[PDB]
DNA sequence: CTGTTAGCGCTTTCAG
DNA sequence: CTGAAAGCGCTAACAG
């Protein structure tokens, strides 16, 4: 434990400068007196500080990640993602819950900073003008995962929430569907307004039904506005034909809420959600989603971000990853 | 040096099952890469791999090369075997 | 550059034990001085480096903590938890997936004693004897978290399985039960054959309604696992009117199950799960759960390491929360 | 001084609610108490109100003692509210 | 290959 | 209260 660096130099009667060599699979150093050092090393229980190297080499290999919430399954599998691959770079990371909320995201962003980090992986979901003059000035490499940039300044990942709604939405004009109304969240959320009413929209328009600005009802993204959304959709008026919903887990409420009124999903009233969350499965008629990998998100987040931390100009600081629409049994 | 799989997991060449495939095929010195649709990407690569798209029922095409391009082979049929993703 | 303890020596004239002393905001430097020294501070916008700090201090004021899985909606809510109170506490935490399996839980806690945490909330599935070894021996301190380990060794937070499973059969017993099963997690992990089947097995040899090993069935903790144990069970002889599901998701996967096959759960088969996690009411009958205090267990489990870490001693460190049921439509 | 609450909250005094009680109640010097059941327990302490288990329904009585007692009770009510747990 | 010489940026006994 | 060295353990130029 205490037994410090130099309390090994003494057994291996080596430098330090030596056995710092050794511990760190140094430039050439004799196996015979190498394996004779880090031999006289694990005798003792010596345990190298990662605070002192810190110090000395002016590089943690911690990296620290801001998501808003761990608690939600949306940003735990995308934080799995990013740790499992900060790790197969040997990275620790840094943690912490800002809650979409401005200040903390900052705080944070400092004490990250402050707490010599390597590199930082943010993710919001309105990133502010401010968060970019913010986020611009870090002295470490920095990118966005799943998260809303606009001026493409800042390394991102992520995929086309707008694409992804427009191809979503088109498979349901396809097959006969004039009426296709659109559940969603926020409206103050650039996903939404940005990009996911766009592509909806022009799905539209791009076929010739301009649409019921009344068709687009929200609400906060759990299975309450599900039969929330559905109840007011359904008995307001022209009954639509076909839902289109933000997520998997207001998808689903889309559906009881319509089982419940007397509706029939796999036929009736047609619904499709995004995201395809491991709940994709777990409902009546399975739900047939928009696939987004958060995983592969946090993945490749972490990958860019490991690059840049290692230097090498790997560029399209801008990535975009493959969607995709699993029609299970919910879409005839 | 060569081998056609088809992944038959749902999840396709995807989350863990990936890294779990990169990281088993990226403790090889000889060069490995990962075919499919078109596109050929080093199959040590994470933004590479994560490309791809690949879903269920794709067919994909691992191609080895180099000193250990032997057992190269054999490594990474088994985690796709064992990892249970393509077969 | 980026900038020192030093400069806000000049700014501000005084001497850098001055500055660490405000800083750290210590007992004592007079009113005018304390003042002087923190404009010179933020407004020279220095951000004090926490590893520097680290090695003068012996204190990173941040903790490890190993956890099997971060993308599982269990874990995620119990990382909250703690994550929620270690900021409570101006502690950062460090995190990295260990994935049940006994040798990273083992590189994991070197890495991170190493990184020079000041405290390790610990928790796995199945707590072995080396672990005990290697727990007790570590430099700071420790507790466990949603897991259990029988000597009582080790500080810790967690519920009563026993009795949390127990009860759950009873509520069935009592109401015309006689045939009920047990589809459970991994049955080699502790957590199953020590207290949930322990607990569901006394339950009934309680009452005099003795059990067929058949019964209990053994499934992972997959929503599919929870489909497979219950075809499996309807495929015997003399059927069980209830089954108690160790998981939520596995009972999402035998409710869904039963009516696939032809019984509508209220009736035909009674189904009762554990943990509550907000599953439980996307299920065509909302599902009866067993409650478990995820976020407690952290929070909890981390503010106690703050206690040992902040030499404060206060005498509970085997607290067990308390429980209850939820029930729902799934059962009477 | 005090106040005897209807705790209503589904979940009780517990979760991201409850550490928020036990935060505010943090922010004042004066001493917080929280008894229920008979039991009492620190309001600043998240190991103590966390191991009561107050579900929806129970009466709890938070009370306040010393200097600034005023300014946190009428403290523990907005948040309370604002929080949803009591009345 | 391996030593030697310096600090990295804070915090601390002690002193006055 | 408030300075003043004395380094926490390491690594990093640069010798040799």
């Amino acid at each position: 434990m205490n037994v410090t660096i130099y309390d090994v130099a003494r057994e291996a009667s080596v430098s330090m400068a030596t056995v710092s060599r050794v511990v760190n699979g140094n430039p050439n150093v004799k196996p015979s007196t190498r394996k004779k050092v880090l031999e006289t090393i694990e005798r003792l229980g010596y345990r190298p500080n990662a605070v002192a190297r810190g110090l000395a080499s002016k590089k943690t290999t911690t990296v620290g990640v801001i998501i808003p919430d761990i608690s939600n399954i949306f940003y735990a599998e995308l934080a799995r993602g990013i740790e499992d691959i900060a790790t197969m770079y040997k990275y620790n990371i840094i943690l912490s819950n800002s809650d979409q909320n401005q200040d903390k995201e900052l705080h944070l962003l400092n004490n990250m900073l402050g707490k010599q980090v390597d590199g930082i992986i943010f993710m919001s979901g309105n990133v502010t003008e401010e968060h970019v003059e913010e986020l611009k000035k870090s002295p470490v490499p920095v990118v966005l995962a799943a998260s809303i940039e606009s001026t493409n300044q800042i390394p991102s990942v992520t995929i086309d929430y707008e694409q992804a709604a427009f191809d979503a939405v088109q498979s349901l004009i396809d097959s006969g569907h004039k009426n296709i109304a659109f559940v969603s969240g926020t409206l103050e959320e650039p996903i939404n307004h940005a990009k996911k009413v766009k592509g909806y929209k022009r799905a539209l328009t791009e076929s010739g039904l301009p649409v019921r600005d009344s068709y687009i009802v929200e609400g906060d993204y759990t299975y309450d506005s599900g039969i929330e959304a559905v109840e007011k959709l359904l008995e307001e008026d022209e009954k639509p034909t076909a839902i289109f919903v933000g997520t998997d887990e207001m998808a689903l409420g889309v559906i009881h809420g319509a089982q419940d009124r007397g509706l029939n999903v796999p036929n009736d009233l047609e619904i499709i959600g995004f995201d395809n969350t491991r709940l994709s499965t777990m409902v009546r008629p399975q739900l047939t989603s928009v696939v987004q990998p958060m995983y592969d998100i946090g993945a490749v987040a972490m990958r860019l971000l490991t690059k840049y931390m290692n230097k090498e100009t790997v560029d399209s600081s801008i990535v975009q990853l493959p969607h995709r629409i699993e029609f299970r049994q919910s879409t005839k | 040096a060569q081998k056609t799989f088809t992944v038959t997991a749902d999840s396709g060449i995807h989350a863990r099952p990936a890294t779990t495939l990169v990281q088993a095929a990226s403790k090889f010195d000889s060069d490995i890469n990962l075919e499919f649709n078109g596109k050929t990407v080093n199959l040590k690569s994470i933004m590479g791999v994560m490309s791809l798209g690949i879903q269920k029922g794709a067919t994909i095409t691992i191609s080895a090369e180099g000193s250990d391009e032997a057992d190269a082979l054999a490594a990474l049929e088994d985690t796709m075997s064992k990892e249970g993703l393509g077969e």
